[PDB]
RNA sequence: AUAUACCGCCAUCUUCAGCAAACCCUGAUGAAGGCUACAAAGUAAGCGCAAGUACCCACGUAAAGACGUUAGGUCAAGGUGUAGCC
């Protein structure tokens, strides 16, 4: 459609979170876990509403 | 010794699939994940409801696809759209199988408040990834 | 809620649309315990 | 129906006529007659021991010749009727030698270390079809220690005839054709592997006429 | 342990018309008599006890020597090769 | 009530490297054992370590760590055997 595009990657937030590893005691031991979510930008530039 | 997601070996005639041969330190690593949407991303909401629909989806369609489903489903979510695909043994009478996609298909629209569609793949045995 | 989700499990196990293996796992065991105990 | 050229060479006395390759005269000038040390003797050396020069164990070179008669022509029956020959020494002065003479002839070779359960357990170590040797020839019937080589058992566990070169310090026991002859000596076996060859491409040769003549008629 | 039930069958007599039915020849749903799944219900609880006798079945076991001693007991004719080579 | 019936999730040696099915050999066909590359009977799938990945790299740190031991911890996370109350 002739659209004046460019692209460019947000940096990235991974929120990691820790939780424990047996049922009951030891908390010397965890496990921890996350979330890698990633980004993505579509920096369009001036085009109608339709 | 940790005990979270792995089969123990046994012996030389135990066959398990590639999924639940994997242990779970491989979750992106070797694996995908076995349900997709949009919740846990952040920050989003709605990450938390669904995953207590989620969980029922693969403990409804254990039962009412009952001694034929060869692995755990994939449940893909598409804006108000939810896909759930299931690969099958073939063991059942077509007849039977397209029985409950429709009875299954409308009864998870009318619960959900969505569409749903199911898309079955049949395969002959359990496909084993390893003789352990 | 709880009621909707385990309720309707109920009745369609009732209709025998749906075939669980936990309260199988009841009914011939209590079948089984009744012929004794109880 | 291809039982002529079978039971023609069995009833033949020497047919090959294995008898023209040797005698003792050509034993003798490649120093096969002689044996090690009268400290090392086996008890069955014995027979086929001359006698002790000045300590040193010579062999009876007559009752040499009356077994390799009867040694090579077996060995000869064993190419004609297309078994599997192998070749084993290990005796690392010879063992270039021994393969090389496994590519001048068609017949095989295995002059390496011996790897546990070749032969008695051939069927896990290899596919489940495999034709196991139908005579196995000894150049060092010892191994590089000196005791016999592990595949005199298992050539005889499998059920395998084997000729074999006794010296005075071998067993020549459950070998079934011991050639009781010197095996240390850079002359006796460059003369042993030329008997040996020659008597089974000879008798491949043999066995390549009489079929084309059967072919004809 | 799953073995005697149809996917089809609830003690609610509803006979479905893609399961527990000749394929479409009913296309109507059936609510059966309160006395035709009491046979049902006993044509199911008749039908477990013969597989509860069959598993509790006294096999005329031979006997080597002694019971319960694996003296002179035979077992069958030994297995093949893997390439032919009967017994 | 019983973690001394368990599943589930773990601790621990483990800041290890071994466990091993199926064969074969030695033992006079005894429990058993099986090593020497100038190689003397062992071969091997499978698991683990290793590799590979994650983080900022090959480094390091995580993650990993089989078989088993301590009848280790938990019926009170949730199920659940057996007995027990209604
Ligand atoms: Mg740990
Ligand atoms: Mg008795
Ligand atoms: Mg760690
Ligand atoms: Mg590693
Ligand atoms: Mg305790
Ligand atoms: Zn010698």
């Amino acid at each position: 459609l002739g659209i004046s595009i460019k692209v460019h990657e947000p940096p990235r937030k991974i929120e990691r979170f820790t939780l424990l590893q047996s049922v009951h005691i030891y908390k010397k031991h965890r496990v921890q876990y996350e979330m890698r979510t990633l980004y993505r930008c579509l920096e369009l530039e001036h085009l109608t509403g339709s | 010794k940790n005990r979270a997601a792995r089969v123990r070996v046994s012996k030389g005639d135990k066959p398990v699939t590639y999924e639940e041969a994997h242990a779970p330190h491989y979750i992106a690593h070797r694996k995908g994940w076995l349900s997709l949407h949009t919740g846990n991303l952040d920050g989003e909401d709605h990450a938390a409801e669904r995953t207590v629909e989620d969980v029922f989806l693969r403990k409804f369609m254990w039962g009412t696809f009952p001694g034929c489903l060869a692995d755990q489903l994939v449940l893909k979510r598409r804006g108000n759209q939810l896909e759930i695909c299931a690969v099958v043994l073939r063991q059942l009478s077509p007849h039977k199988y397209y029985f409950l996609v429709g009875y299954s298909e409308t009864l998870l629209s009318y619960f959900y408040k969505c569409p749903v569609r199911l898309h079955l793949q049949t395969v002959p045995s359990k496909v084993v990834y390893k003789y352990l | 809620n709880h009621h909707t989700y385990a309720e309707l499990m109920q009745t369609l196990r009732f209709l025998g649309l749906y075939r669980d293996e936990h309260q199988d796992f009841m009914d011939e065991q209590k079948r089984l315990k009744k012929l004794r105990g109880k | 129906f291809n039982d002529k050229i079978l039971n023609e060479p069995l009833k033949h006395s020497d047919f090959f006529n294995v008898k023209e390759l040797f005698s003792v005269r050509s034993l003798f000038d490649a120093r096969v007659h002689l044996g090690h040390k009268a400290g090392c003797r086996h008890r069955f050396m014995e027979p086929y021991i001359f006698g002790s020069r000045l300590d040193h164990d010579i062999i009876d070179l007559e009752q040499t010749a009356t077994h390799l008669q009867l040694a090579l022509n077996f060995t000869a029956h064993m190419a004609y009727r297309k078994g599997i020959i192998l070749f084993i020494s290990r005796n690392r002065q010879f063992s270039y030698l021994i393969e090389n003479m496994a590519r001048d002839c068609g017949e095989y070779a295995h002059t390496r270390y011996f790897r546990g359960g070749m032969l008695t357990n051939a069927r896990l170590l290899f596919g489940p079809t495999v034709r196991l040797p139908d005579l196995i020839i000894f150049l060092h019937t010892l191994n590089n220690i000196f005791e016999p080589h592990v595949a005199v058992r298992d050539a005889a566990k499998m059920n395998i005839p084997t000729v074999g070169i006794v010296d005075t310090n071998c067993n020549p026991c459950l070998i079934t054709y011991p050639v009781p002859g010197n095996d240390d000596s850079p002359l006796a076996v460059h003369l042993y592997c030329r008997l040996f060859q020659t008597a089974i491409t000879r008798a491949k040769e043999k066995r390549q006429q009489v079929e084309a003549l059967y072919r004809l008629q | 342990l799953n073995r005697g039930q149809i996917i089809g069958e609830g003690r609610y007599g509803f006979l479905w018309p893609g399961l527990n039915v000749p394929l479409m020849k009913v296309q109507t749903i059936a609510q059966r008599s309160k006395e035709e799944q009491e046979k049902v219900e006993a044509d199911m609880i008749q039908q477990r006890e013969e597989w509860d006798r069959k598993k509790k079945m006294k096999v005329k076991r031979e006997r080597g020597w002694s019971g319960n001693s694996w003296g002179g007991i035979s077992l069958g004719p030994p297995d093949p090769g893997p390439c032919g080579e009967t017994y």
